[PDB]
RNA sequence: AGCGUGUGCCUACCCUACGCCGGCAGGCGCGGGUAACCCGUUGAACCCCAUUCGUGAUGGGGAUCGGGGAUUGCAAUUAUUCCCCAUGAACGAGGAAUUCCCAGUAAGUGCGGGUCAUAAGCUUGCGUUGAUUAAGUCCCUGCCCUUUGUACACACCGCCCG
């Protein structure tokens, strides 16, 4: 993630805005941009308080080795909007009982952390 | 008075010309009532008659605007796809066009795998619903 | 002093009894009477709710 | 208005009802000519005054029917006036003189009852009364001006106005006058 | 059944059986024009007020929702 | 003629005109674009409506103290197709109205009024009625 | 138009006219009102009407879904809700059955109150528009009146033969 195609090679562009461009600003001129659900509610969120998560998000983006994957973070937090800050990590995203975890893809960008982890179960009607 | 064309075809979509142009153009994919109505209101056309009259000239003139809504006093509240996302348009999608999108967006979140993209997946329900006694056939 | 201990109460049903017994169900709210149905049964005579048609 | 008391624009004087006992369940005017098919109207708590009631008005009542016209009295009223002004202009005449005509014709004379019978019940031929006479006749020819104009490009003015003339002089093109010869035929049997 | 299709524009020939017609008939009203030619309804409410004109036809009510017309002014 | 002499129909349709022959009223640049009220199923088929209004407003006015938008878009909102549940007033447009009731102003029709709402100006008192008499003048009929 | 309603509250908070911005949804600035004072001559809705449509599931219908705007809340993802567009379903009159009803009654039609932070397809009244139709009877059904029969009496949903 740093040097000529290294890495890279996924682009996408948020608003017309670029992921180079998203991963630099501050989350303040992200929410600015459209996505509107998601900027009210990290506004009124505020004050805002998934402080220390964000905290745990960057720090195990540090330990992870140097090349993939590294160990995830865990939250019940399901309200949260996945902000470019967030993009490239790996979170425990609870559903009532499990944590299902989730690299967030930097399109998902603007959704709710509920939106990737299921509560129900599909069901059955025969079987 | 006069004739002619019953039958005419505008992108990619075979329209009725019997039928009144507003309604008419509402069978393209994209084109509802509220859009046929405004885009022709725009297109300067008789308003009083038949998709099957009228001219090529006026055509073109409807498709124009139909695909640049924006650069004719259409305002955005208006449109089908604001605030795209890939881009951060503003669009109105048309045609084969919607189809298409809508394609795209349901990919989108079951590549994310996101619980509603798991929904339309399995071919249940996303928006908040009871799925214990309806959509049962 | 247990910061723990409390979540938003301010408005629902939760933030709400009967003045008379605890009960967060089937609660009168009008003229800020705040009984319990069950209970304005009971007490309806006191409070001056008289039965006329 | 002063000088007689004209329908909307029509004379009650010189209409007679053309059916001797039928005479006077149809109401017109043995004085009562007014202005409107519309009145406060209570006929509901005896069980005859409905005869009193104009039959324009006891027509223009039948024609709000289904759920969905229930209680549009307005609508009725305009399309009773609208009809009569067809009437007229298919026949000269009293339209309201010809609504009468249409409905002394078709009140069945003779009908039927479901008599017990034993087993295969069988029907009784029996004579039927004039209160009956005019209720029934008024519903068939508005059950036949209504059904006649729900697919149909055709106004109920319309409609009514053909099934009102058609019955004036028993065309038999009417619907009404069908249904009247059918139940007729059947009290005959039966006996 | 009853399956109508309309001829939505003039076609002359058309044009012609509309004005040596219509002083046929006593009523016409949009239905009449509707079934007696094969006009569209909506070409048929333009002949109506057309034929209005000086008139073939005679207006005796157009109450909003129905126009009513005569036969033309004969003997 | 007093406005009150001449009949609603008549009157918005002669003034609303006379409006349009003065060519000087002024207008959101939409008008093309604009529904008129949320519970509206489609545009006016008058695209020339703009002028109808006015005149119905100005109307509206003289006979009354004084009246604001909310008031206007309560008449013009009709009853809106709640679709599964049952029907509900929806009171019309508000940039309509208040433009309308700001350009009225520009001819000086209307003027503020005191405690709030529009109403009508002795400029506009003598206009309406002006054509009030025109209309009745007209004919019979 | 009508029954009704409000803040200054057992502990967090009202009803809101009016100016401006916005297509909308809504945003924003004011100012009155413990109210027969103000919101609200509740300027409602059906309806009435001058047009269009024209008998095509079409403009009847508004399902489902996609994107998007905003409001409530600390938190709406499992849509609280609302709007804007788009996608534009079945349904073209309902078998066996079966509810309820006699005069402001049936039915159409809007409103307000309760729930309530937000949220009505609900319930619960209210006015508006307003018929058809018995005017009675005990047939079916249900329940109580005599007389009568009864191996019934946990009472016919009861107590019988190989």
């Amino acid at each position: 993630v740093e040097q000529k195609k290294k890495r890279t090679f996924r682009k996408f562009t948020y608003r017309g805005v670029d992921l180079d461009q998203l991963l630099d600003m501050s989350y303040e001129q992200l929410m600015q941009l459209y996505s509107a659900r998601q900027r009210r509610r990290l506004s009124r969120g505020l004050r805002r308080k998934q402080h220390s998560l964000l905290k745990r998000l960057r720090k195990a983006k540090k330990e992870a080795p140097p090349m993939e994957k590294p160990e995830v973070v865990k939250t019940h937090l399901r309200d949260m909007i996945i902000l470019p800050e967030m993009v490239g990590s790996m979170v425990g995203v609870y559903n009532g009982k499990t944590f299902n975890q989730v690299e967030i893809k930097p399109e998902m960008i603007g959704h709710y952390l509920g939106e990737f982890s299921i509560t129900y179960k599909p069901v059955k009607h025969g079987r | 008075p006069e004739k002619f064309q019953h039958i005419l075809r505008v992108l990619n979509t075979n329209i009725d010309g019997r039928r009144k142009i507003a309604f008419a153009i509402t069978a393209i994919k994209g084109v509802g009532r509220r859009y046929a109505h405004v885009v022709l209101r725009k297109a300067d056309i008789d308003l009083t008659k038949r998709a099957g009259e009228l001219t090529e000239d006026e055509v073109e003139r409807v498709i124009t605007i139909m695909q640049n809504p924006r650069q004719y006093k259409i305002p955005d509240w208006f449109l089908n796809r604001q605030k795209d996302v890939k881009d951060g348009k503003y669009s109105q999608v048309l045609a084969n066009g919607l189809d298409n999108k809508l394609r795209e967006d349901l990919e989108r979140l079951k590549k994310i795998r996101a619980h509603r993209g798991l929904r339309h997946f399995w071919g249940l329900r996303v928006r908040g619903q009871h799925t214990k006694t309806t959509g049962r056939r | 002093q247990q910061l723990y201990w409390s979540h938003p109460r301010k408005f629902g049903q939760g933030s709400r009894s009967c003045r008379v017994c605890s009960n967060r169900h089937g609660l009168i709210r009008k003229y800020g009477l705040n009984m319990c149905r069950q209970c304005f049964r009971q007490y309806a005579k006191d409070i001056g709710f008289i039965k006329l048609d | 208005t002063p000088d007689i008391k004209l329908f909307g624009k029509w004379s009650t004087d010189d209409v007679q009802i053309n059916d001797i006992s039928l005479q006077d369940y149809i109401a017109v005017k043995e004085k009562y000519a007014k202005y409107l098919p519309h009145s406060a109207g209570r006929y509901a708590a005896k069980r005859f005054r409905k005869a009193q009631c104009p039959i324009v008005e006891r027509l223009t009542n039948s024609m709000m029917m289904h759920g969905r016209n229930n209680g549009k009295k307005l609508m009725t009223v305009r399309i009773v006036k609208h009809a009569f002004e067809i009437i007229h202009l298919l026949t000269g005449e009293n339209p309201l003189q010809v609504l009468v005509n249409a409905i002394i014709n078709s009140g069945p004379r003779e009908d039927s009852t479901r008599i017990g019978r034993a087993g295969t019940v069988r029907r009784q031929a029996v004579d039927v009364s004039p209160l009956r006479r005019v209720n029934q006749a008024i519903w068939l020819l508005c059950t036949g001006a209504r059904e006649a104009a729900f697919r149909n490009i055709k106004t109920i003015a319309e409609c009514l106005a053909d099934e009102l003339i058609n019955a004036a002089k028993g065309s038999s093109n009417s619907y009404a006058i069908k249904k009247k010869d059918e139940l007729e035929r059947v009290a005959k049997s039966n006996r | 059944r009853d399956k109508l299709n309309n001829l939505v524009l003039f076609d002359k020939a058309t044009y012609d059986k509309l004005c040596k017609e219509v002083p046929n008939y006593k009523l016409i009203t949009p239905a009449v024009v509707s079934e007696r030619l094969k006009i569209r309804g909506s070409l048929a409410r333009a002949a109506l007020q057309e034929l209005l004109s000086k008139g073939l036809i005679k207006l005796v009510s157009k109450h909003r929702a129905q126009v009513i017309y005569t036969r033309n002014t004969k003997g | 003629v007093t406005v009150k002499d001449v009949n609603q129909q008549e009157f918005v349709r002669a003034l609303a005109a006379f409006l349009k022959k003065s060519g000087k009223l002024k207008v959101p640049e939409w008008v093309d674009t604009v529904k008129l009220a949320k519970h509206k199923e489609l545009a006016p088929y008058d695209e020339n409506w703009f002028y109808t209004r006015a005149a119905s407003t100005a109307r509206h006015l003289y006979l009354r103290g004084g009246a604001g938008v909310g008031s206007m878009t309560k008449i013009y909102g009709g009853r809106q197709r709640n679709g599964v549940m049952p029907s509900h007033f929806s009171r019309g447009s508000k940039s309509v109205a208040r433009r309308v009731l700001q350009a009225l102003e520009g001819l000086k029709m209307v003027e503020k009024d005191q405690d709030w709402g529009r109403k009508l100006t002795p400029q506009g008192q003598r206009d309406l009625d002006r054509i009030a008499g025109q209309v009745a003048a007209a004919k019979k009929k």
